């Protein structure tokens, strides 16, 4: 297991957090159901060299 | 069953009062303990009327058959805390505790509760999930109560116990979880609110 | 002189068994007092859970005499508490205590400091956050490590700030608001934004209120 980063660029929430997983789309999973509980929708990029989402 | 009063309030420098009723009071002995918030008890009357070693001289206690009562004579700002009574239960076998006394003792001017309902947010609703806030505030021990239209609500309710604020004043909150069928489904919500035999209300309705 | 102090995970997932140790200091359990627990659970009254005598006797509840074990140990002079098949209702401060026994009577003179215990399945989770719009604030709604912090304006705004303290669901999450006083003619101008940080799922999050 590794862990990854997500940073949020939404109108009203704006921040970072971090969650386990063993690959990365089960990650994506993760912060896709937390971006959603906290309303934010977005476009969605990623970078594996620093293991990092990031919606906007 | 050892019964007591939930709530007694004094101002500084008189005789203050608790009263704890049972019926296996007289063939048994009767125990109090003082409890500092945030602190373990604090064992204050032996023995239905002793004094512990350490107790302040104005800490007596007294019986009269099924009737245990201590007695503040004078009482001080550091005497504000929580007392429960102790004895035996009805089988003889096992200490058994009272529902406990919220003694409140400065007299700092009585303040009436200022309350604020509010709506569940936008951005929860869309997940699925809806959740009540009352926000009680600026008062000098407190009970809440939720109601749905016409009938009072006693699931998914949470309280907090109060809290001092900055300004010296109490305050405290409760939640009401519900799924969006059930917010949708009502007419109106409403916060009740009792302080010191005084009570105030706030409603609510989706919008 | 004597002195009693609690030990023990702070913690047990539902279903499983908790377990804590009170030693004991500047004395011997060989005394002729009962050691005993009690437990209360925040915001509620004392609940006696039961005794032991030097010799491993035993009392317990009887509302819970199924699933407690009180067991002494004199070589290390301390006693020990092994609840089982823990539910919510368990989330308690545990309390070892003293227990002075007559003939007809008994009572508790000496209390150790008191340990929390709290029953959750729950992994660390960074808090959602919602606003309140208005008096105005943000809710935290579901995170599990304890500690959260609540700034608002940064460092800025200190005056009428209260954050109130978390509270434990059913779920297991946590839960608190903090909600600030502002004049209702301060609307139009400032713009206020408050700052979440929870430093176990290492989150940092800043939510603006508005009024729709």
């Amino acid at each position: 297991v590794t862990t990854y980063k997500l940073v949020i660029n939404g109108k009203t929430l704006k921040g970072e957090t971090t969650t386990k997983a063993v690959d990365a789309e089960t990650a994506e999973k993760a912060f896709k159901q937390y971006a959603n509980d906290n309303g934010v929708d977005g476009v969605w990029t990623y970078d594996d060299a620093t293991k990092t989402f990031t919606v906007t | 069953e050892l019964t007591q009063p939930p709530s007694v309030s004094v101002s500084p420098g008189q005789t203050a009062r608790i009263t704890c009723s049972g019926d296996t009071l007289p063939k048994r002995s009767g125990y109090w303990y003082q409890q500092k918030p945030d602190q373990a008890p604090l064992l204050v009357i032996n023995k239905d009327t002793e004094r512990p070693s350490g107790i302040p001289e104005r800490f007596s206690g007294s019986k009269s058959g099924t009737t245990v009562t201590l007695t503040i004579s004078g009482v001080q700002a550091e005497d504000e805390a929580d007392y429960y009574c102790q004895s035996a239960d009805s089988s003889f076998t096992y200490p058994s505790f009272g529902g406990g006394t919220k003694l409140t003792v400065l007299g700092q001017p009585k303040a009436a509760p200022s309350v604020t309902l509010f709506p569940p947010s936008s951005e929860e609703l869309q997940a699925n999930k809806a959740t009540l806030v009352c926000l009680i505030s600026d008062f000098y021990a407190v009970t809440v109560a939720w109601k749905a239209d016409s009938s009072p609500v006693k699931a998914g309710v949470e309280t907090t116990t109060p809290s001092k604020q900055s300004n010296n004043k109490y305050a405290a909150s409760s939640y009401l979880s519900l799924t969006p069928e059930q917010w949708k489904s009502h007419r109106s919500y409403s916060c009740q609110v009792t302080h010191e035999g005084s009570t105030v209300e706030k409603t609510v309705a989706p919008t | 002189q004597v002195q009693l102090q609690e030990s023990g995970p702070g913690l047990v997932k539902p279903s499983g068994t908790l377990s804590l140790t009170c030693t004991v200091s500047g004395g011997f359990i060989s005394s002729r007092n009962w050691w005993s627990w009690v437990r209360q659970p925040p915001g509620k009254g004392l609940e006696w859970i039961g005794e032991v005598y030097h010799t491993g006797i035993t009392n317990y509840n009887p509302s819970l005499k199924s699933r407690v074990t009180i067991s002494v140990d004199k070589s290390k002079n301390q006693f020990s508490l092994k609840l089982s098949s823990v539910t919510a209702a368990d989330t308690a401060v545990y309390y070892c205590a003293r227990e002075v026994v007559g003939p007809t009577t008994g009572y508790f003179d000496l209390w150790g400091r008191g340990t929390l215990v709290t029953i959750s399945s729950a992994s660390t989770k960074g808090p959602s956050v919602f606003p309140l719009a208005p008096a105005l604030g943000c809710l935290v709604k579901d995170y599990f490590p304890e500690p959260v912090t609540v700034s608002w304006n940064s460092g800025a705004l200190t005056s009428g700030v209260h954050t109130f303290p978390a509270v434990l669901q059913s779920s297991g999450l946590y839960s608190l608001s903090s909600v600030v006083t502002v004049p209702s003619s301060s609307l139009g101008t400032q713009t206020y934004i408050c700052n979440v940080n929870h430093k176990p799922s290492n989150t940092k999050v800043d939510k603006k209120v508005e009024p729709k």
